[PDB]
RNA sequence: GGUUUCUCUUCAGAUCGCAUAAAUCUUUCGCCUUUUACUAAAGAUUUCCGUGGAGAGGAACAAUCUGAGAUUUUUUGAGGCCUUGCUUUGGCAAGGCU
């Protein structure tokens, strides 16, 4: 499956299954096992391939909002008649347009993340993870682990002033600085720079607008200038490269979001993935606990980290074979 | 055609066509590097303000 | 300037020359590194900041040594100041008993001690060149002008050697015959420190007797420069000195919503905001504020962990402040582990210093 | 081509042989896009003559050898 | 839709597959066709430093 | 401040041009401004130094 | 690394990840930032070639 | 065009002699041509005596004829 | 100077896999009458579901397409001509020449 494709239709799924809670009245709860003991296998032709399916989700798509993903959006196979778009029937590489990911990006905004940066992730990342399990100490939001391993004068009260706490924070960021024995530890990115990305609401704004957001500049000596037209007057036929050219398109802005968007959405093209191989909700506890939690999903949070860690720690170059 | 701003103080002398060479303070030039030198003397005479133009000019140098 | 301390010690002494030899390997790679042992054999570590220091740490214990060697905790270091002048007009004498200097220990002005760091004067210049700068700006007397006869510990070091001496002025050229030996005993007064061995700060150093013996030679010979010593330090003891603490300047790239957040962080760590702006065109502030240097460990990560990494913070070394308690109240009760009031702070600060390498206690006659 | 190697050689010493057998040997100061250009240190040597040792002459297209150094590679301008 | 168009316009020739790039290594590569190699710095320190 | 002290030929190249265009969206008067404002700060700080 | 894929002809940087040519040291891998100076002797043509 | 190239091939292959306007018939490498005959010649022997210039440059205005 | 697709062979050294499981063994544990079945950490290997590059064969559709291919400044007439030195006979080393 094509994997914008296969999130914006999950993303669908997630608003009219919400729909559907948020508008039946009296859901009935469904039997098990839905056949008795006594109930045999039915046949397939006496009993289902005569008679009609009947309706699957399915939301009616915008003609004018939802234009290019009009048709295709629920076919099993959307676009592998499409030699445009893809290599063929085996379903391998898709090639595709701004339109359809712009689309696509909006339809699939419950199960996306709205952070733009790794600095978000300031000591929650993996490198500080490994650190956190390699030297035994954890966040309290931080999932917890065995012991990896299992008189001094530095511990000296008369020679240790005391004046702040040199917490889990300090240790796992500066591990050769603050805990002895730093063994299979491994050191966390630093800061990347900020991203400060305008984010816009209607195309009827510019693509190139000052956001009133932004601070202004208030800019407050003279300048080596020639002469005002007194020498070198431009000759016929030079021109600026885009004068002919517009300054921006709709889409332009969309495209612009698009570079922003995350990492199976910022692509033109790529291979289709095994929706088996794709983890939908993966964002959804690679981020930190929301407010107003219970105990139970707090520790569902760290225990389901604890295995992506463990994941993450126990991969390997794979073989030739 | 370009040595105008490099002399267009110093005393420069230059050979012409006929092979007198001049001295004279190189006051202006056009671009074909026909340059008008002033106070120029010919080594002996005085030509004046002399326009040498590019072509004539085959040898030149900076005197001054 | 490298002045975060950090005492690193090998779990083995037998691989103990071994960390040494890790330790010219950092020393050499590493042009701020400064690396020293201490009388009490413990090897001290002055650097700039803690990602720093973390990594020479990190080169040498994965490269430059293979030994996993003990680090104990980041402190700073301080400097030796004065706020009111000498209250004896305190002397010394040689060990044959014929040359005996008298002076007094002055604190000095404000933008003198960062002119005489920076540059701005130099002994270099003519005297009435030295003169008209400290006559013009400073206002200076021109014969105490005149009298000023060395910078500080080191090479233009900020403390002012004046020798006015009216009684003295009779040998003056025996004082002149003298003057040099005063002022390695002053620079080595200077350097050293009687309070917990720190550089002496500020400090303007005025001479006003000079008892010497005319043509001091045999006695002259080596002795004139521990005589000097022992007269810096004397008259340093009743000059009521206090601990000189580093201020660390911090500029902080911040999103707005998080300001009071940042405002609670700086009331924890006991830092003062000189100034918040909106940066021009950018949505986001800039924010430019004071902190303690021991206060400043790790006032960057709290802020990243209570902003969640969006309010990046950078800090350098600014300047020098006053630490507000006193070193050297005997009445004041320390506990060695429970974090101590700010009248307490100094104290405690110069109790752990003199037990991290020497004697612990204080002597205020110990030479004179 | 040939303008170009001159400019990107010009900076070393070479020497500028004219149609009236002047042959100014020496640093290149500036080579233009026409063959006027700038030298340093030139001796000039006339036609069946002494040298002159002028610091700046600047050359029309009377140059017609040059003899060039050798700070130019086979693929330096290729 | 007008890249081909812009690219003509500047000059520029490019293949296929380059137009079928990801955005952000296909715009490097514009600019760096369209700006050619660096020689603003190299007059930059040449002529003032 | 240090190459001041230094006395060393300084020259300026602005990086992350595109952090205007693509992550903040200006227009090019706005742009502009903000880029003589920059080079108006750095030669009052030369000024200054 | 501009510098670097404008002289050496066959070094690029990857689409994914930009490449530190100067920082050599892998705890500046590690950690993400620029750690030791580096110097570079290249040949570099201005306008003029 | 073509022949200006096969010209500097067979320079660049063997020594090629060229008799310049200036009476300077020059055997040797001749290293590049142009478009308005200015041809730089590597290490060659010119007679105006064979004389060897490492490097000669001359103007289309100044070349008269070459040969392979 | 086709494409799509299928099969086989070969190299897989890239996050071959913007994914993630299991097994054995060497151990520490948790649990603990004992056997599998156990708990979670490390080391040592493996297996499975996938993967990339190359080549060959086959099939169906393009059936070509796709490439490659002047006078007027400074890059062409200021062109001719003579004597002495040398003729080294293509004219050369010096002078007055238009």
């Amino acid at each position: 499956v094509i994997e914008p494709v296969y999130i914006s239709q999950w993303g669908s799924m997630w608003i009219m299954m919400r729909r559907e809670k948020r508008d039946r009245r009296h859901f009935k709860r469904m039997r098990f096992p839905p056949f008795d003991d006594e109930e045999p296998p039915l046949d397939y032709a006496d009993n289902i391939l005569d008679v009609e399916p009947l309706e699957a989700i399915q939301l009616e798509l915008d003609p004018e909002e939802d234009a290019p993903v009009l048709d295709w959006f629920y076919d099993h196979q959307p676009l592998r008649d499409s030699r445009k778009y893809v290599n063929g029937s085996t379903y391998q590489r898709w090639q595709f347009t701004l339109p359809m990911m712009s689309t696509l990006y909006r339809l699939a905004n419950q199960l996306l993340t709205d952070l733009v940066d790794d600095n978000y992730f300031y000591l929650f990342d993996l490198k500080a993870f490994f650190t956190s399990k390699a030297l035994n100490m954890a966040i309290p939001g931080g999932p917890k682990f065995e012991p990896l391993v299992r008189w001094n004068e530095f511990n000296d009260i008369n020679k240790i002033i005391i004046r702040q706490p040199i917490r889990t924070e300090y240790k796992i960021a500066f591990p050769y600085l603050y805990n002895n024995l730093p063994h299979h530890v491994h050191l966390t990115w630093y800061h990347t720079p900020n991203v400060v990305f305008i984010k816009t609401e209607d195309p009827d704004l510019p693509a190139f607008y000052f956001d009133p957001l932004i601070n202004p500049i208030s800019h407050r000596s003279q300048e080596p200038l020639p002469d005002d037209d007194e020498e070198f007057e431009l000759p016929e036929f030079v021109e600026p490269f885009l004068k002919d050219t517009p300054l921006y398109t709709d889409n332009t802005a969309n495209g612009i979001a698009l570079l922003w968007a995350p990492r199976p959405f910022n692509l033109r093209s790529g291979r289709t993935r095994r929706a088996l191989d794709i983890p939908l909700v993966k964002n959804w506890y690679r981020e930190h606990c929301p407010a107003g939690q219970p105990v139970k999903v707090r520790v569902s949070y760290q225990k389901l980290l604890k295995y992506y860690v463990l994941n993450a720690l126990k991969h390997r170059p794979p073989k030739a074979q | 055609s370009s040595k105008m701003l490099q002399h267009i103080d110093y005393r420069m002398r230059c050979i012409l066509q006929d092979g007198r060479i001049f001295i004279g303070t190189f006051k202006a030039f056009d671009k074909h590097m026909n340059l008008i030198l002033c106070d120029c003397d010919e080594f002996k005479r005085v030509l004046g303000l002399v326009l040498l133009r590019g072509e004539n000019l085959v040898s030149m140098t900076v005197e001054g | 300037t490298s002045v975060i301390k950090i005492a690193v010690e090998p779990v083995n002494p037998s691989e103990l020359p071994k960390m040494l030899d890790g330790l010219r390997k950092v020393n050499k790679s590493y042009p701020s590194l400064t690396t020293k042992v201490e009388e009490s054999g413990e090897h001290v570590i002055l650097g700039t900041g803690e990602l720093y220091l973390d990594c020479v740490m990190h080169d040498l214990r994965k490269m430059y040594s293979e030994i996993d060697i003990k680090v104990a905790d980041p402190v700073v270091t301080f400097c030796e100041t004065v706020v009111e002048t000498s209250s004896l007009k305190c002397f010394a004498e040689t060990p044959n008993k014929k040359n005996k200097i008298t002076m007094i220990a002055e604190p000095l002005e404000k933008g003198l001690a960062e002119d005489i760091e920076n540059e701005v004067v130099q002994i270099t210049w003519n005297r009435k060149k030295l003169g008209e700068f400290f006559q013009t700006k400073y206002d200076w007397d021109l014969l105490a002008a005149r009298s000023i006869w060395a910078f500080g510990p080191d090479a233009t070091g900020p403390n002012i050697l004046v020798d006015d001496t009216l009684p003295s002025e009779v040998d003056k050229a025996l004082l002149g015959s003298v003057k040099d030996s005063i002022v390695q005993g002053f620079q080595w007064g200077t350097r050293e420190g009687p309070l917990c061995d720190e550089l002496i700060r500020n400090v303007k150093f005025k001479i006003l007797d000079a008892v010497v013996a005319q043509e001091p030679l045999h006695r002259g010979g080596g002795q004139i420069i521990p005589t000097a010593r022992r007269v810096v330090y004397s008259a340093f003891l009743m000059a009521t000195p206090r601990l000189m603490e580093p201020y660390y300047f911090v500029e902080v790239q911040a999103p707005a919503d998080c300001v009071s957040a940042v405002y609670t962080v700086l009331a924890r760590r006991r830092g003062h905001v000189t100034q918040d702006a909106p940066i021009p065109g950018s949505p986001l502030y800039t924010i430019k504020a004071f902190i303690p240097a021991i206060d400043s460990f790790g006032f960057e990560t709290d802020l990243r962990t209570h902003t969640q990494g969006q309010a990046f913070s950078l800090s350098v070394f600014h300047h020098w402040q006053i630490v507000p308690g006193d070193p050297l109240d005997k009445s004041i009760v320390i506990r060695p582990l429970e974090p101590q009031p700010a009248p307490h702070l100094a104290r405690e600060f110069m109790i752990k210093t003199r037990r991290r390498k020497g004697l612990s206690e204080d002597v205020s006659i110990s030479k004179f | 081509k040939l303008v170009r190697f001159l400019m990107k050689l010009s900076h070393e010493t070479v020497t500028i042989e004219l149609k009236n057998g002047t042959q100014v040997h020496g640093t290149i100061t500036g080579v233009d896009v026409s063959m006027n250009t700038h030298l340093k240190a030139v001796k000039m040597t006339l036609k069946n003559r002494e040298p002159v040792q002028l610091e700046t002459l600047s050359i029309g297209n009377n140059i017609r050898y040059f003899i060039l150094p050798d700070s130019l590679p086979l693929d330096t301008l290729l | 839709t007008s890249l081909p168009r812009t690219l003509d316009e500047l000059g520029i020739h490019l293949t296929k597959e380059e137009l079928k790039l990801n955005i952000r290594p296909l715009l490097r590569l514009v600019c760096k066709k369209f700006f050619g190699e660096f020689t603003g710095f190299v007059d930059m320190c040449v002529q003032h430093i | 401040k240090h190459a001041v002290q230094e006395r060393l030929a300084v020259t300026v190249c602005i990086n992350k041009i595109d952090r205007l265009i693509l992550e903040l969206k200006l227009p090019p008067t706005d742009a502009y401004y903000k880029l003589r404002h920059i080079v108006d700060e750095v030669n009052g700080l030369i000024s200054m130094y | 690394d501009c510098l670097i894929e404008q002289t050496h002809p066959e070094i690029r940087k990857r689409y994914d990840q930009d490449l530190c040519y100067t920082d050599i040291l892998f705890t500046e891998q590690e950690r993400g930032v620029g750690i030791k100076s580096t110097p570079v002797t290249v040949v570099l043509p201005d306008t003029k070639g | 065009g073509p022949l200006s190239v096969l010209t500097q091939s067979v320079k660049n292959n063997t020594q090629v002699l060229i008799n310049c306007r200036n009476n300077k018939k020059l055997l040797g490498r001749v290293k590049a041509f142009d478009r308005h005959c200015n041809m730089v010649l590597e290490n060659v022997k010119e007679m105006w005596k064979d004389r060897y210039i490492s490097k000669m440059f001359l103007r289309g205005d100044s070349v008269i004829v070459v040969l392979r």
